[PDB]
Order: C-alpha cells, then structure tokens, then sequence
DNA sequence: TTTTTTTTTTT
C-alpha cells in the first residue's frame, strides 16, 4: 500500500532507468546481421565475419546501432513480421500473448528506434490489437468475483495483467464496502508475513 | 501450439443483391494489384471448377462482408458462386458454359472458427469453420444426379428436370420419380448421355491423438466431399477441412425426433504435413549443377565422408550405404524380361559397432523406409497375408512390410534371430522383385521392387577370428548369394582406435551439408547412365579373375560364393557410382571404384 | 552474452512483488563488481593500444565492452535502489522500531540510511504546528466512531494511558479504549478490532 | 542369462542377504513398524520441476577424465581374456561409456548445475567399478 | 452380437 515500485516507461520514448520491468524486458534476444568484423571477441559466438546472423539482447543493440548501419543491421522477429500481422487482425481475442512474450507491447514499442521501413505498420498493429482485446478485459475483470481467475489471466502479458489486477482491486473493494466490511481496521503488511 | 492459419504463420518466408454486387467488385481486382484476375485466367488455362480465395483479403477490402460471410455461409456462398460465373463469362463465355456451375473454396485465417472436432459445438451451425484432424475412414465414390433430360418419342419434344436434396446450399427435398408420362398421353424415355451427375463421398475426421485429454474416446465428425474434391484424402492423414457446418433433419413416419445429425459440407482440403522435397530453388539447382561440375574426381568420396558424421570408422560401409541410397538402373528387355536394379547390404559383427545406428540413419535419410526386426516379423507378415473383412466377410490380401516399401528401403535388424522357415519367404521378393501368393481363395502377384539393408549378430556371440568366415555365419549359400555385399564389421582391441573413438563420441556429447544430400540424391536418382565398351571389357575381366580361385590368394577364405550374380552387381555398383557425378556415361574410373569394394567385401583372412 | 550475474540479482526481486524485504546479496554484488573491474582493464588495454600501433579496427571491441559495463551498472543501482523502497515502507506500516526478523535481513549500511530517514522524518513532523506539530504517521483511515473495542492477541508488558493509568495486556481479554491510542498496535498485530 | 541380455543394462548389483543377529535386530525393528498398522509428496513435485529445467552437458575436463579412465579399463581386458577365456566374461563397451555420461548428467542435475565437472565423475566411476565387478563375479 | 460343426490360415 506504500511500496510504490518504479513503473515502466517501455511504451514511451525510452525505458526508465530503475524500473525492474524494463530491465527484464530488454534482456530478450533479437536477430542482427553484422556489418564489420568483430575482432578480439569472437569467443562468444579471434574475430567474427561481416554478414553474420547473430542473436543479441535488445540493450546491446541500442548503442551498437547507428543510422548508417555502421556495425550491424537488424531484422524483426517473426512475431512482428507480416505473417502474424494478419493473424492479429483476424480476431485478436484468440492469441496467447503470454507465449508470444511475455512482453508484447513493451518490446514492440522499442523496435521503433531502429528506423526500419515498416514502422508505420507496426505502430498500427499494436494500436489495433490493444483496441481489439479491450472489451474482454474490461468485462472479465470487473465481473469475476470470488472465482479462480487463474484461467481468465493465462493468456495476457505484463501490460494487460497490470490492468486485470486493477479491475479486481476495484471490484473487491466495492464489494467489501457494500457488506459493511471496510470499516474494521486491519494489519497491512504483517499479514503478508503470516 | 495453435494453428491459427493454414499457411504456417511462423516461417512463411524461408437483399441478396448487395452481396452479389460486392463479390463482383472484389473479383475485379484489376486496379490495385491484379491478384485474382491473375487466377481466374490461370484456372481457365487448367480447366478447373473452383478457385481458392483468401478471406484475409476480403477483410482489407471490405470488413462487413468478410464478417457476414463467416456467419451466414449459405446465403453468402450461393451469391459468391453466382457472381463468379458472372465474372468468368466476362472473360470467355464459351468456357463459361462448358461447366454447369462453378465453386469457390476458402483459405486464410478465421478468428475463432479454427476448431477441433472436440470443440465443434452447436453455436457453429451454418458458419464457416476450419476443422483439423485425422481421417479414419472413407466411403465408396458414388454418383448423384443434379439434372435429368427426358424425351418424348411421340411428340418429339424434350423436357428437363432439376434436382435438389438436403446436401445442397438451398436444401429443398426433391423426389427422384423420373417422370415417365408427364401428360398421360405421351410416353417418355430418359437420356442418360445428356443428364448431369456428380461425385459424392463421406469421410470421418477424428481428433488428433496427442491433443485429446486422454480420458475419453476422442470425438469425430462427418465430412461430405464432392465435385472433384473426392479422392483427396486417404485413411491415416492429417487434414484441415474448411467447410460449412450444417444440420440435416429427418422424419420416419410423420413424427420427427428433435435429434439431428450434423455434417460438414467441405469446400477445401489441406494436407498439413509436407511429405516431399521436390521444391528445389533455382538457386538450389544452380548450386547442384555447380557441385556436380567442380570436381568429377572426388565427389563420390566427398559425398560419402559427409554421410554419417556421428560414426567413426567404417568408411567402406558408408560408401556402400550411399551406393544403396542411389541405386542402379532397372533394365526391362523387349520380350518382357526384367533385371533388378537394387543393392542389398548385409552387416555382421560383434556387439556395439553402430550397426543399429547405421540402420536408424538410413531410415530417416531415404524416403519410404520401413523398419523391421528379426523376431517381431514372421515369414508371412513380411510379404502378404490372407484375411477377411468385418463388414463383408470375404477374403482379401493384406500387404506385408516388404510390399508397402515399394521403390523404397527395408531395414531388418537382428536378421539372425529369424527362424529358418522365415528367411525362405524372402528368396522370391529379394531377387525377382514380386511376391506370388496362392492360398486357399487367393491367387495374386504383388509388386515389391525394394532393397534390403540387414544386420545380423554372428554365431558364437562374438566373431571368433580363427574359425573361418563360413562357420561364423549361419546363412546357407543360397541366401548368401542374394545379398550382394557382406561386410564383416570386425571389432579390434588395439589401444589406438579406442582413443579416437572415445574422443569422437565425447565430442558428440558436448553439443557436405546435412540437408543438402537430401536434395542432391533426390535429384541424382533419376539419371540413367549407360555402359561403354572401355569399361565393359574391364568388368568382363575382373569378374573372370574373381571367379578363378587361384588368382585370389592363399591363407584367404571366401565370405560368399562368386556366381554370375555378382557380375551384375559389379554393373549395379558401377552405374550407381556414376550417378553421384551425374555423369550419364560410366567410365574406366567407375568400373575400378566398384571393384575394390568387392575385393574387400568378398575375401577374408583367417588367423591362428 | 555478458551480464548473466547481475540478472540473477533482479530476477530474484521480481519474484517478490508483495513488498517483502529479502536477504541482502553481498555474494552476487561482489561477483558483478569483479566482472566490472575485469572488463574495465581488459578493454582499457586495447583502448590505449589503439593509440600505440593504430588498431582502429578494434573500435567495435570498445563499444561491445564500453556499453556492456553500463548494463552492469544499471542492474546494480536498480537493485540497490529498489531495496531502499521496500525499507521505507517499514516506517509507514510497522512503526519507528522494528523486530529483529527484519533488522537481520538488511545489510549493515542500510540501517544507517534508515536511522537517517526516520530522524529527518521525525524532524519534519514536529515542525508543522506550534506544539510538537502533528504526527502524520497515524490516521490512515477515516474516523468512524470515537471509541473502539479491541481484543489482545499476544502478551505485552504494560500499555500506557496518558494519565499514568496503565493497563495490562493478557491474551484474549478485550478492552474499550479510545481509538486514538490503539491504532499503533492494531496495525502491527498485537491488538484486534472486533466490534467492527 | 546370456552375456548379451545382461549387457543390455549398465549397472549390476548382486544384492546380498544379511542374517546377522544385529541385522536380525533391524528385522525385529521392522516387524512392529508394520505391526502397528524430504518427503515423497514433495520429492515428486521437485523432480517434476528439476527434469524440465536443466540442460546439463559435460565440460572439457570431464572428457579427458573419462577418456583416460575408459582406455585403461580396456587396456587390461586383453591380457584378461587372451589367457583365461573362461567361456564367459564381461568387457567394457562404448554403450557402457555412454551410460557413464548419462549417469553423470543425472548426478549434476540434482544441483541444477548446467555444467558437470570432476565433482562426480570419479565417484560414478567407482560406483560402476562396483556394478561391473558384481557381474564379473 | 449367442450354439455347433468343418475347413484352412495363423500366432
Ligand atoms: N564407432 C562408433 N562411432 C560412434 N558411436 C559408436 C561407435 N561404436 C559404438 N558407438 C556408440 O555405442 C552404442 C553402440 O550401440 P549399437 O552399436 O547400436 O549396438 P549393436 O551393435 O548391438 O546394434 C551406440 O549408442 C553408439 O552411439
């Protein structure tokens, strides 16, 4: 109630520095093709050729990128390719955005700092998927009371679980006021140890 | 894993007037990129009834119609197939009359419709669905009338009649009375040549085994194929039918039970598994014609080195197994004779020399390979056995192992734990190439042109290196002639070899291209080289030197007898060595590549 | 790639999203400072070596190492900063003094941060009003009535009433006290508000 | 029992029966343990997560450990079988070597340790020196 | 969709 973690800026211009969600977000891998040799460090993948397909975290490919593609170029995973961008248009209420994740909107908004050609078509997928999956999170979260919700929440990602936990915290708080139950003073964080 | 599209989305790169006038506008397709005007013409040049559509396009073009088509499939598919005949008459009206009616399949990505026969509830009635699963039966293809043409011999007129049943998209039950006197005065007579019939089948999809909750008997569903979709599915497949869902009522005696039977009126079929590798790229064929030209000296050896890297030693055996994977050339003379074009390999040796490994690799490399053991295989269960049916009760001939694997490979491990009465059932199917059965009420001859790869443990448990090669093998000299290559994988206890063997296996436990031999041999198989008189006089000499005992050696025993049957195994190994080079003419460098193999595989040495 | 050790500091705090202070990790922290030093020197070598022979083709091998320390900096300040949030809560929820099931999980320098924060807070609080300001720590829920009925749950030496009129607190013995005093103890676990 | 169906395994334990009267005190104990009538209920749910999260392989040093153990295991079987050859025996085979490797994997999976080392190879080899000498006798 | 009798293939 007073532990206010630093929130995630993974949807705006640039992720926050201290947010433990973005730190684990950017760690996810991404495919690149190198433009030069990689001397003195070919141990991991001593030198590495130019024109080689490698898998690197996102944070690494932040500074190793330039406009001229001096060191390496990037190509998007298939989840954001043209293939799946039609699937997410058929009916977005069917996809398991936890397997295709578990950071869909967080990752996809950082792949816009690579000035690829099809950006005007990724920032339209996300917008049209989130709008598609809305009337199923506005209604399965404000209307699921004293139920086992661990199956209404099995196909969501970190940007959506944060909302499914705000619908419930406002349902279970009006239903606790209606029953004269939110008058008793209780232990706040000690019942967490118990 | 959820199949939310017939095209696997991961790696695809490597009144009723509005509907009819919107479908036509969609089928124009000219002004944006001409995607369908490139397909209507394409099918007219192939004489097809139906064309496959992508609903993914209908969405981008018009969302309202794309939604109204996945929820009222009948009234929309009777308007699609009308405004398709309309658009084919707008190209070639002469063609637009050859066929009674056109059809239109579907494919793409339906939102929640991708269901299994287990999830197909009764909220999908009259809605395009896309069912996946295994076919587990078929029906007998039968005609079904859709129009008659009658004739009056008295009045010289000609009346017609249009038919319709509950398996249409319009569903009016017409009676098949076949009018014989429309007006009581004149008599009629049907004309079958001018009427119109169509085909009709009925298959049964069943839920996939590894998707069932395993507690029950997995659910099923009934499909009604039609109009040249008919034979597109055999029992044991993995199909993705895309068809409307329908309930068909009935009444026995003016009193109907509410219970109905629901079927799926298919309008497309897709085999999910890709079961061939002919789709080589032009870049691939370019690579192939490069590699086949680079060096003609060392391409066979270079091919065989890369065969099974997971195994150390046994270069000769890999060479011969490659020769197997290629094959010879089956000559059939003019009078009707026939000479086989396959190679049958036998491997004997002490335990743990990677024999089973070579077998399990040859299984996966070649297409159409069948495995078999030496005790889980009877002499009749290998070739063909007589049985009956449960529905009809009349006998038939169930095909054994070595008849399913036609034009393929059969891998028999522990070929020695097979009783004497069971080997004998092979002597006809290993050389003559076809099985003959004369049982009680069955007289048949099945084609079984295949090739045998067999592995046998020697007698005495281990190969006593002192007795002789003939006493270590139990096979009689009649079966030993069929197998044209006998490899004694002798195991030796010198300390050196074990060192590198351990190095190799341990490196393997710390983890030419692999997926290129597939295409390369699938291509070089078809070539049919022809002998030349420069080598044909060299083989006709190496054989007559093999057949003479004196020229062999002393202190050297014979593993198998040299007959006039090893002569045309020389010829087979040769024209299978000039198939890697894609050469098309065998030369003296071939008829010498295939003689040392023999010189090594035939004669063994005895110690004391 | 790199940074497989720092990412074992974070992937542990991310498993406790309730706000419960886990045991400090001096081990992994030392283990990542060591890698920082190692890469630092092994890169500075070739840095000054690219001015002593002209190996400018090593410029990539600088960034791949220059940035790959910034990471190990982020993932060691965030962890060190996150744990400074889950601590300040223990001043708004438990109280001014903590039981040693907590003061045993904080690293020995976080106690100094605490005793600084607590003291600055108690300084600010007394500054609001004329007479010893207003203790804003209490009063977390709107007041409903003027007296409350509590019921003890553990032993507690001798609770005080302002007028010097103490009250013993045996187990399972309920009083009727002004809620102006019982708030401190209800919110910890000693008493209990029964007559809701 | 053929030397081949026997060799289809990798570990032979000739179980022994003790009839000692202190062993018989253990038996008298076990009597009433039935006359009256780390937990499995969590051991199973531990294995269910251990099997599915570890990807162990061998490290470079275990390789040269096993090579020199196995070569010297082979190197004497010759002079063993060339003279006595008592119509039956059991020598080492590469299948048994692969068994050793897949045993070391299962040992180093107890610890979620993604890389095995000399920490357990020698004790596994001694366990096997028991298990092969059993079938030798 | 059951017994009983008789012939032939199969484990
Ligand atoms: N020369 C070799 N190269 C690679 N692996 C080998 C070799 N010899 C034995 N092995 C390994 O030892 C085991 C031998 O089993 P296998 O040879 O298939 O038994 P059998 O010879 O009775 O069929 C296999 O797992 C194989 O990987």
């Amino acid at each position: 109630e007073a532990y206010f973690r630093v929130e995630s800026g993974a949807l705006g211009p640039e992720e926050n520095f201290l947010s433990l969600d973005d730190i684990l977000m950017s760690h996810e891998k991404l495919p690149v093709r190198t433009e030069t040799a990689m001397p003195r460090l070919g141990a991991f993948f001593n030198a590495v050729p130019q024109g080689s397909k490698l898998e690197l975290p996102l944070w690494l490919a932040k500074g190793l990128f330039d406009n001229k593609r001096r060191i390496l170029s990037v190509e998007l995973p298939k989840i954001y390719q043209e293939g799946w961008r039609t699937v997410f248009s058929a009916d977005p209420n069917v996809v398991d955005l936890h397997k295709m994740g578990p950071h869909f909107y967080g990752f996809g908004s950082q792949l816009l700092h690579f000035d690829s050609p099809e950006n005007a078509d990724i920032s339209q997928s996300l917008l049209q998927t989130f709008i598609g999956r809305f009337r199923r999170i506005m209604d399965s979260s404000q209307n699921a009371y004293n139920e086992d919700t661990s199956a209404l929440v099995a196909r969501l990602d970190e940007m959506e679980r944060g909302l499914f936990q705000t619908g419930q915290k406002g349902l279970n708080d009006f239903q606790c006021w209606e029953k004269g139950q939110a008058s008793q003073i209780t232990a706040s964080n000690l019942v967490q140890n118990y | 894993m959820l199949p939310r599209s017939p095209p696997l989305p991961r790696g695809n790169l490597w009144e009723l007037r509005e509907a009819q006038r919107d479908y036509l506008d969609f089928l124009d397709d000219e002004e944006d990129q001409g995607i369908y005007q490139s397909k209507v013409r394409e099918l007219i040049s192939d004489n097809q009834y139906r064309l496959i559509v992508n609903v993914n396009d209908l969405r981008r073009k018009n969302e309202k119609r794309a939604n109204r088509l996945l929820n009222n499939a009948f009234e929309e598919l009777v308007a699609f197939q009308r405004a398709l005949k309309d658009f084919v008459a707008s190209i070639d009206a002469t063609y637009a009359k050859q066929y009674e009616e056109f059809y239109v399949g579907l494919e793409g990505s339906f939102g929640s419709k991708h269901v299994s026969p287990r999830t197909l509830t009764s909220c999908f009635l009259s809605c395009v669905v896309c069912v996946e699963g295994i076919v587990t039966k078929c029906s007998l293809v039968r005609p079904k009338v859709v129009r008659s043409v009658h004739y009056c011999p008295a009045t010289k007129k000609t009346i017609e009649r249009r038919y319709s049943d509950l398996t249409t998209l319009v569903a009016f039950p017409s009676s098949s009375v076949y009018p014989t006197k429309d007006e009581e005065n004149n008599p009629l007579e049907t004309e079958y040549g001018l009427s119109v019939y169509k085909d009709h089948q009925t298959i049964t999809i069943q839920e996939m085994p590894e998707k069932a909750p395993a507690g029950q008997l997995p659910r099923s569903v009934d499909v009604i194929l039609d109009d040249d979709l008919v034979d597109k599915a055999k029992p044991g497949d993995r199909v993705q039918v895309v068809g409307t869902y329908r309930c068909l009522p009935g009444k026995k005696g003016g009193y109907t039970s509410g219970t109905f039977r629901t079927v799926l009126i298919a309008c497309n079929v897709k085999q999910m598994s890709k079961d061939a590798q002919p789709s080589f790229s032009a870049e691939d064929i370019a690579k192939i014609k490069k590699f086949s030209k680079t060096r003609s000296k060392d391409i066979f050896d270079q091919l065989a080195k890369s065969l099974a890297p997971s195994i150390h030693g046994h270069d000769y055996v890999k060479k011969a197994i490659l020769c197997l994977l290629l094959g010879g050339v089956e000559r059939d003379l003019e009078n009707g004779s026939h000479i086989r074009g396959d190679i049958n390999i036998l491997l004997i040796g002490d335990p743990s020399v990677a024999k089973s490994q070579l077998l399990r690799y040859v299984l996966c490399t070649a297409p159409r390979a069948i495995p078999t053991t030496g005790r889980g295989s009877s002499g009749v269960g290998l070739t063909a056995a007589v049985t009956t049916d449960q529905e009809t009760g009349e006998r038939r001939l169930e095909a054994g192992a070595m008849v399913l694997a036609d034009r393929g490979v059969v891998c028999i491990d522990e070929f020695d734990k097979m009783s004497d009465m069971d080997r004998t059932a092979i002597h006809e199917v290993m050389e003559q190439g076809r099985v003959t059965i004369a049982k009680a009420g069955i007289h048949a001859r099945l084609n079984a042109r295949c090739s045998v790869l067999a592995a046998a443990n020697p007698v005495y448990g281990r190969y006593d290196q002192y007795k002789t090669p003939m006493e270590n093998i139990g096979l009689q000299d009649s079966l030993l002639s069929r197998f044209d290559l006998l490899f004694i994988m002798l195991d030796q206890m010198d300390p050196e070899q074990d060192r590198e063997i351990s190095d190799h296996v341990l490196r393997m436990h710390r983890y030419v291209s692999a997926a290129f031999m597939k295409k390369y041999i699938h291509v070089a198989k078809i070539i049919k080289p022809v002998l030349t008189q420069e080598s044909a006089t060299y083989i006709a000499e190496e054989y007559s030197r093999l057949r003479s005992q004196d020229s062999m050696s002393s202190d050297t025993a014979r593993t198998s007898p040299v007959t006039a049957r090893t002569l045309e195994t020389l010829i087979r190994l040769a024209t299978a060595h000039a198939k890697a080079r894609m050469s098309k003419t065998v030369d003296l460098q071939d008829a010498e590549e295939a003689v040392e193999l023999v010189q090594y595989a035939y004669f063994k040495k005895v110690l004391e | 790639m790199f940074c497989e050790k720092a990412m074992e500091l974070i992937r542990e705090l991310h498993r406790a999203p309730e706000g419960q202070l886990p045991a400090f990790n001096e081990d992994g922290l030392r283990q990542v400072l060591e890698e920082m030093k190692a890469l630092y020197e092994q890169n500075q070598s070739d840095v000054n070596e690219a001015k002593s022979g002209g190996r400018s083709d090593l410029i990539p091998t600088i960034k791949f190492r220059h940035c790959s320390l910034l990471r190990n900096r982020r993932c060691t300040v965030a962890y060190l900063y996150d744990r400074l949030l889950r601590i300040r809560a223990l001043r708004w929820e438990y109280g001014s003094v903590l039981p040693n099931a907590l003061r045993f999980h904080m690293a020995a320098e976080e106690m100094e941060w605490f005793n600084n924060y607590k003291r600055s807070l108690a300084t600010y609080m007394r500054s609001l009003g004329g007479d010893e300001g207003l203790d804003i720590t209490q009063d977390m829920k709107p007041p409903k009535s003027l007296y409350i009925e509590v019921r003890c749950l553990k032993d507690y030496g001798e609770f005080e009433v302002d007028d010097g009129t103490s009250v013993l607190l045996k187990k399972n013995s309920q009083h009727f006290l002004p809620r102006w005093k019982c708030e401190q103890l209800i919110r910890q676990g000693v008493l209990e508000h029964i007559l809701s | 029992f053929m030397p081949t169906i026997l060799s289809r395994f990798d570990m032979i334990f000739i179980v022994k029966d003790e009839h000692n009267e202190e062993r018989d005190v253990m038996l008298a104990k076990h009597v009433i343990t039935l006359h009256v009538s780390i937990d499995l209920a969590k051991l199973k749910k531990f294995i269910a997560y251990c099997r599915v999260k570890c990807g162990p392989r061998l490290s470079a040093e275990a390789a040269e450990k096993l090579k020199n153990r196995y070569i010297i295991m082979r190197s004497g079987a010759r002079q063993h079988e060339r003279d006595s050859d008592r119509r039956s025996s059991i020598p080492i085979t590469v299948r048994q070597l692969e068994a050793i490797v897949r045993i070391a994997e299962a040992l180093s999976k107890m610890k979620l340790q993604p890389f095995a080392t000399e920490a357990d190879v020698e004790e596994a080899l001694r366990l096997f020196q028991v298990s092969t000498l059993d079938a030798a006798l």
